[PDB]
RNA sequence: CGGCCCGAGGCGGCGGGGGCGACGGGCGGAACUUAAGCAUAUCAGUACGCCCCGGAGGAGAAACCAACCGGGAUUCCCCGUAGCGGCGAGCGACGCGGGAGGAGCCCGCCCCGAAGGCGCGCUGUGGGCGCCGCGAGGGGGCCCGAGGGCCCCGCCCGAGAGGGUGCAAGCCCCGUACGGCGGGCGAGUAGCGCUGCUUGAGCGUGCAGCGCG
RNA sequence: CGCCCGGCCGCUCAAAAGACCUGAACCCGGCCGGCGCCGGCCCGCCGGCCCCGUCUCGAAACACGGACCGAGGAGCCA
RNA sequence: GGCCCCGGGGGCGAAGGCGGCGCGCAGGCCCCGCCGGACCGGCCUCUGGUGCAGAUCUCGGCAGCAGUAGCGCUACUCCGCGCCCCGGAGGACUGAGGGGGAGACGGGUUCCGCGGCGCCUGCAUCUGGCCGCGGGUGACUCGGGCCUAAGCGGCGGGUGAAG
RNA sequence: GAACGCCCCGCCGGCGGAUGCCUCGGCCCGGGCGGCGACGAAGAGCGCGGCGGAGCGCGAGACGCGGUGCGGACCCGCCCGCCCCGAGAAGCACCGACCCUCGAACGCAGCGCGCCCGGCGCCGCCGCCUCGGCGCCC
């Protein structure tokens, strides 16, 4: 049960806040978990999915592992490279069937500058809320 | 009428540029429909009272 | 791309006028370009950088050469609303008359506690 | 002859722009403006419409100023600035 | 209403503890023929009140007391009655871990 | 020729003007309607028109109420008939009593005379809540376009508010519970006479014009 | 994809759901069967049957409203 | 608001739609087949903007009538692949108060060139004031700006509860 | 007789948009807040995007410019551009500027003109400069 007066627990404004989300609250909502291997070795459950990363799917129609190709914010939807449309001609393009974000786990991670700084940011609080309980 | 002060000609003006059909990158980018501008007049059946 | 804010702040006006005029003069270029094109986005807005800095260096300047006056140009007075401007200040509505006063600082203001 | 063929003597412009409201609604011989009163100095404004008061006033356009004004005092740093000059 | 009067009266019981939230008030006669001979909470001392405990108004209304100097006495009762009340309250206060009192004071 | 008095043109600093479908203050002010007709009455001291503020406004420390073994500035809440009226239809306050809140003061006159805010003033100054962030825990088997479905075994719970996800999800994802930052006392007056409006106020409730004072 | 010169065939898809969910009534076109309500009989014969709602002493009325069909549509509250 | 004995019925097919049996004096209820493709209830207690044939009812759709009633300004024809468009030849009309050539007012891009026929051009169209894409109005001497007409504003102030 | 019309013994098509389920919207109650303007408001006009009509936004610095923080891979089409332990796309908050014509609307007018070489509206308060009077006096 919520206890938070500030918080509404009505689904008119709930639905309309899944819409009409600006780009960084968009960007959090499409995180997937990271698989075990990588959950011992960061110490962290989840991600925020990105072009660059190697994700296994399962619970779909469309089950497999590649690359991260693009990310359609407005739909939140990701194209991984290998899953299309099943297609017409034996020479016409792929056509990537969308997956979403959740369907997905993490299977190896792009790295960068600030990937490895929000991570350690994230250790740190993770910490501060293990030494309290 | 062929005699007419600067500020009617300029709202004029201002009727004839906007009177546009929606160009067709835009109803590729925007993803619509909808492609007809009900803004548009034609001056036969047209009122402006500019 | 193109011109960064920062690397105008040390310039000279001279050194600001004098390149203010090619960037005008090259949008007439690319203009006239246009009606007989990347670039041309960027040096609109190369303008408004140094437009942007030849204000804000003349405003420093100014807003000095009349620090310590008595009536100081309307531009450079506080930032408060109209109705603001015409209140009492918060000493003027605390002036209290001598008399009045005079019987204040005989009986202050004192803490007890009363019991059950 | 007092219907078709009286409508096609009119040939005159009884109103024209108003300078401030932008209504085809000035009187180009009386020189006053039927929507906002024009040249009066205060609007022209009745109760027993209030239809015609929601049509034009305050909110149908920009904004620009107030805009800004009210954002500034609820989270911004002006109720601060207020404290500095009124001391 | 119920819950904002509630919040109002308990932030000013911070800004003044340990002072209560009420005035002493003396105790006066109900007015007709139908309510005579009970008391209810008046409005303030009279001065022939004070005079008789050694106060003065500015000093009284320094540690609690309401003083009403157009209320007059209409009979000697009505000052032992208040003497007493007034006798009794400057034993029970103290003036500088500490007790503020509820409600109406001496009810 | 200077002073004081009464005016004129210019210059400097500062202030005013307009805006709002509410609440608030001041004026002007209907008719429909009811009376089974209709003039007084009612609707209504309303609609609407004009002016003026604020975050509230207005009101306010008794030329008060009472008739008591008495209260004691203003406002707001609960409670209930005196009376007015083609005495018809209709209309209509208030004190006492119970609560919310509570706070008290000044100038004129009189004394001193520039002691003052000093180009002025002796025709009188001055004194007496919002910003940050962490965030637990589910598999295997049938089946479907797709498992949030069915069968069988488990885990988390200060979190079983809820939204998303290809079909009813605590454990697929965002959140939800558990916490940190900033923090000596007033005159064309009072009153009275005549007249108009207004009130429950009735040989006058309140206001106003003129004559008197 | 193909074939004829818009159509056919068929492709995507669980499905055309194809300019779009479901898709009722009134009304209509093609193929197939037959020649108003009540009652008896298996079935086209015999028997009975004026147009409802309304005001009204009295309506089938030459008294008024009503082509048809759908959805909305009138004693609640203080 | 509750219950629905290991916790009510549902993609192994909910609500709705179309036909067909049964049950009830009746209002109505229940089942089956086909369609449809995501939600729905039986019993107890509570609540209401709670049931249509009519109001010259309201809004929407739409039949017969019915391939029906109907389509001033003298006039077109031959050939060019030929359309009422274009060309050539013929025959006529408007009849200088013009179906001619131009301005004022009003309209506002209708102007021009190239393309085109989905809409319009109550018949047709290859036409076009229709649709798409490009273009287009140059002043010392012409007009407006100036002057005043009939008028209309302004004026230390005056008046009115104000406007 | 056939056909037309009518009924439905059934199987398919049209026309129309009811019913069912769905909902970034309304309505009601409560809590906050009470923050415009000559430093030019509210409102109106015109203009601004690489390909740009409407609406939002912005003002010739125009579909935005700068500064401090935060964030960390995208930017609906076609292009551009960004990409890295910082090199920096989307996004967010505060702050500093720009801010065309009309409007209380301010040189006169409303699109046309002046006086003067800074500029040039009305009312009021306080000061100051220059002055008038057969007012009272000298
Ligand atoms: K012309
Ligand atoms: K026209
Ligand atoms: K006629
Ligand atoms: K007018
Ligand atoms: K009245
Ligand atoms: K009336
Ligand atoms: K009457
Ligand atoms: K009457
Ligand atoms: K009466
Ligand atoms: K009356
Ligand atoms: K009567
Ligand atoms: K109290
Ligand atoms: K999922
Ligand atoms: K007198
Ligand atoms: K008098
Ligand atoms: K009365
Ligand atoms: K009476
Ligand atoms: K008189
Ligand atoms: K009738
Ligand atoms: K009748
Ligand atoms: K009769
Ligand atoms: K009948
Ligand atoms: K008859
Ligand atoms: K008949
Ligand atoms: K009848
Ligand atoms: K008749
Ligand atoms: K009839
Ligand atoms: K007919
Ligand atoms: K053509
Ligand atoms: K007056
Ligand atoms: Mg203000
Ligand atoms: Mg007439
Ligand atoms: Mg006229
Ligand atoms: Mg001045
Ligand atoms: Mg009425
Ligand atoms: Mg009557
Ligand atoms: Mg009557
Ligand atoms: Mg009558
Ligand atoms: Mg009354
Ligand atoms: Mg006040
Ligand atoms: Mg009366
Ligand atoms: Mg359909
Ligand atoms: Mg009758
Ligand atoms: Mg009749
Ligand atoms: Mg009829
Ligand atoms: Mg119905
Ligand atoms: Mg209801
Ligand atoms: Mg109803
Ligand atoms: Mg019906
Ligand atoms: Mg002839
Ligand atoms: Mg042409
Ligand atoms: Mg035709
Ligand atoms: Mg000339
Ligand atoms: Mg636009
Ligand atoms: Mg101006």
């Amino acid at each position: 049960m919520k206890l938070n007066s500030a918080v509404t627990a009505s689904r008119r404004k709930c639905r309309k806040a899944y819409f009409t989300a600006n780009a960084e609250t968009r960007a959090k909502m499409m995180s997937s978990r990271l698989s075990k291997e990588l959950r011992a070795e960061h110490k962290i459950k989840t991600m925020p999915i990105r072009r660059g990363d190697i994700v296994e799917i399962f619970t779909g129609g469309h089950k497999g592992t590649g690359k991260v190709v693009e990310v359609r914010r407005r739909d939140y939807k990701i194209c991984v490279e290998g899953i299309n449309q099943k297609a017409r001609n034996p020479e016409a393009k792929p056509v990537p069937y969308p997956i979403h974000p959740s369907n997905c786990i993490i299977k190896e991670l792009y790295m960068n500058g600030s990937r490895y700084r929000a991570i350690k940011r994230r250790q740190e609080r993770n910490a501060e809320r293990l030494a309290r309980i | 009428t062929a005699n007419k002060t600067l500020s009617r000609k300029l709202r004029l003006a201002k009727k004839t540029k906007t009177n546009k059909n929606i160009p067709r990158w835009v109803i590729a980018k925007d993803h619509l429909k909808k492609t007809w501008n009900y803004k548009r007049h034609h001056w036969r059946r047209s009122h402006l009272k500019l | 791309p193109g011109l960064k804010a920062k690397d105008l702040v040390g310039l000279s006006q001279e050194d600001l006028q004098r390149k203010l005029a090619d960037l005008k003069r090259e949008l007439l270029s690319l203009r006239t370009m246009k009606a007989t094109i990347a670039r041309f986005r960027v040096c609109k807005k190369d303008v408004a950088r140094v437009l942007t800095v030849i204000n804000q260096k003349a405003r420093d300047e100014a807003r000095a050469a009349f620090e310590g006056a008595e009536h100081i140009p309307k531009t450079f007075r506080p930032r408060l609303t109209h109705a603001m401007r015409c209140q009492l200040t918060e000493k003027q509505k605390r002036l209290l008359p001598s008399k009045l006063m005079k019987r204040k600082l005989q009986f202050p203001k004192l803490k007890y506690a009363v019991k059950v | 002859s007092k219907g078709t063929a009286s409508f096609g003597k009119r040939h005159t412009r009884i109103h024209g722009s108003c300078r401030r409201c932008g209504k085809h609604s000035f009187h180009l011989q009386k020189h006053e403006c039927a929507s906002c009163g024009y040249p009066s100095a205060k609007m022209r404004r009745y109760n027993w419409s209030y239809k015609s008061l929601r049509r034009r006033t305050q909110g149908t356009g920009s904004m620009s100023h107030m805009r800004k004004v009210y954002r500034a005092y609820n989270s911004g740093t002006l109720k601060a600035n207020a404290r500095k000059y009124l001391a | 209403r119920k819950i904002r009067r509630r919040q109002t009266r308990l932030q000013k019981a911070k800004a003044i503890f340990p002072c209560p939230l009420q005035k002493l008030r003396p105790s006066v006669t109900r007015c007709s023929q139908k309510f005579n001979l009970t008391q209810r909470i008046g409005r303030g001392f009279t001065l022939r009140e004070l005079q008789g405990v050694g106060l003065s108004a500015g000093k009284a209304r320094q540690i609690g007391i309401a003083v009403d100097p157009r209320r007059k006495n209409k009979s000697e009762e009505s000052v032992a009655r208040n003497v007493a009340r007034l006798k009794e309250y400057l034993s029970k206060v103290t003036i500088f871990q500490a007790i503020q009192h509820q409600g109406v004071v001496m009810p």
